[PDB]
């Protein structure tokens, strides 16, 4: 069930965690879906590096990071715009680095409705 | 030339990943990085002693063959099995001189009249890439097929199908992170399957993506390139950022 409001220029942090997954050894990716559109790739972090990847439209605004202490991946969102309104999803996979080309991943997190006014 | 050894016998996700990483390491020795993606060197002024990489493949039946990969485009140009070497038709006279430096100790050398492009190899195989299964099983059988070609035990269709296998599992996986990930999952779940249209569309677009990336204005394309998602839906790509997770190597354009 989608979890589900932010002021323009506001902040929001999403969390990727699952009790069974040692995320420090997974590739993690974030996607977002507007009501009438497909799921758009936002950002990924690679397992076998610390290497981070961003769509151009979020560069300098969104930051992906791993907290290995709490076995969690975060997407920190700053300078939010109405155009960022969407349901956000994280994905994780040991073998595939999440990207726009596919949605076949071992793990998909629960969605979160983000609404920028 | 640099040699990378890989065996299908007991292959794991890790051992295949180590293999593709070493191939990438050898391919990009002379590469430079444009928009965070290594660009393979072009042939101009590239020394002959640095033109090729060798990939030695073994299987459970203890048969081995050695592929020669071109470092300018990661593609298979030929192979050696025992006392025989077979090369695809070179596209010019300079490349014909180039391949005379491969496998110089074999007694029997043969150049096919045809090239190794997919349209040709599919004509000879009698099947399209869409119906040729990939995986550790198909690769092990491809090795045997290549080995016995000099022996007279492999027919032309089976040989072209084996080339299609090797090129996708090695050359295309070296070029594309996405395709390497797809081969890892086949190994992880011990399964064989033909590539999907999204893999095939991506393979067909490698040259065009390299052009758009290298001619781009700090990431943004002059014009969009259509790609195919794995679920079949088609999407436009307008910026290099979207491709960085997908593509590991580019061919030179400048
Ligand atoms: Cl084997
Ligand atoms: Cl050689
Ligand atoms: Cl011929
Ligand atoms: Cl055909
Ligand atoms: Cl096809």
């Amino acid at each position: 069930l989608v979890e589900t409001l932010v002021q323009p220029g506001g902040s929001l942090r999403l969390s990727c965690a699952a009790s069974g997954l040692t995320l420090d050894y997974y590739n993690i990716g974030w996607f977002r879906q507007a009501p009438g559109k497909e799921r758009e790739w936002v950002s990924s972090i690679s397992s076998s590096d610390g290497r981070k990847y961003y769509v151009n439209s979020v560069k300098g605004r969104f930051t992906i990071s791993r907290d290995n202490a709490k076995n969690t991946v975060y997407l920190q969102m700053n300078s939010l715009k109405p155009e960022d309104t969407a349901v956000y999803y994280c994905a994780a996979d040991r073998d595939r680095l999440p990207s726009a080309i596919t949605y076949e991943y071992n793990y998909w997190g629960q969605g979160t409705q983000v609404t920028v006014s | 030339y640099p040699i990378i050894n890989f065996t299908t016998a007991g292959a794991t996700v890790q051992s295949y990943t180590n293999f593709i990483r070493a191939v990438r390491g050898r391919l990009t020795t002379g590469a430079d990085v444009r928009h965070e993606i290594p660009v393979l060197p072009n042939r101009v002024g590239l020394p002959i002693n640095q033109r090729f990489i060798l990939v030695e493949l073994s299987n459970h039946a203890e048969l081995s063959v050695t592929l020669a990969l071109d470092v300018t485009n990661a593609y298979v140009v030929g192979y050696r099995a025992g006392n025989s070497a077979y090369f695809f038709h070179p596209d010019n006279q300079e490349d014909a001189e180039a391949i005379t430096h491969l496998f110089t100790d074999v007694q029997n050398r043969y150049t096919f009249a045809f090239g190794g492009n997919y349209d040709r190899l599919e004509q000879l195989a009698g099947n399209l890439r869409e119906n040729i299964e990939l995986g550790n099983g198909p690769l092990e059988e491809a090795i045997s097929a290549l080995y016995y070609y000099s022996t007279g035990g492999t027919q032309l269709p089976t040989l072209a199908r084996s080339f299609i296998i090797c090129i996708q599992m090695i050359s295309e996986a070296a070029r594309f992170q996405y395709i390497e990930g797809e081969m890892r999952t086949r190994i992880r779940y011990n399964r064989r399957s033909a590539p999907d249209p999204s893999v095939i569309t991506l393979e067909n677009s490698w040259g065009r993506l390299s052009t758009a990336i290298q001619e781009s204005n700090q990431g943004a394309f002059a014009s969009p390139i259509q790609l195919q998602r794995r679920n079949g839906s088609k999407f436009s790509v307008y910026d290099v950022s979207i491709l960085i997770p997908i593509i590991a190597l580019m061919v030179y354009r400048c």
